[PDB]
């Protein structure tokens, strides 16, 4: 699909058997989910954004489809405000930006 | 919110 | 262009006369420069993201070229830790995403 930027590109994703909204963040290094109760080992990691950093749970090869397009990779939990989809998960469905 |  | 999303889509902008470097930012609302000067009256507002809340400088109808582009519109100068284009002039440049 074509996704315009007169609002934040929300769409659906399915993680952990739950389906979620999400922002599709071309600004993003890695993909950020809000506080949830993942199973399997993770490590710890602080990650920065526009006001100072937040610790996060990091967790690797982790299924995530985004729209129907299936990807797998890396996906932080902590508390951040909104599910952010960033290019480390973008990048697997070919997502890209275009004007 | 606004800038993530 | 197409832009793919393998590396940060950092793009060349032209903004008060001076180049500067900026992040093509989907996941942002609003457009966040790094601490600059910029003609006119600005006031001030407080924005949010993860790892909360910073204090900016709001410039309103402020021209700025993107990657050889034209957009006219609100700039907002403070602490951010990268430049970042969002969503406000990206759809003047008539930005969409992609997949």
């Amino acid at each position: 699909p074509q996704i315009t930027l007169w609002k934040r590109p929300l769409v659906t994703i399915r993680i952990g058997g739950q389906l979620k909204e999400a922002l599709l963040d071309t600004g993003a290094d890695d993909t950020v989910l809000e506080e949830m109760n993942l199973p399997g080992k993770w490590k710890p990691k602080m990650i920065g954004g526009i006001g100072g950093f937040i610790k996060v749970r990091q967790y690797d090869q982790i299924p995530v489809e985004i729209c129907g397009h299936k990807a797998i990779g890396t996906v932080l939990v902590g508390p951040t405000p909104v599910n952010i989809i960033g290019r480390n998960l973008l990048t697997q469905i070919g997502c890209t930006l275009n004007f | 919110r606004k800038i993530l």
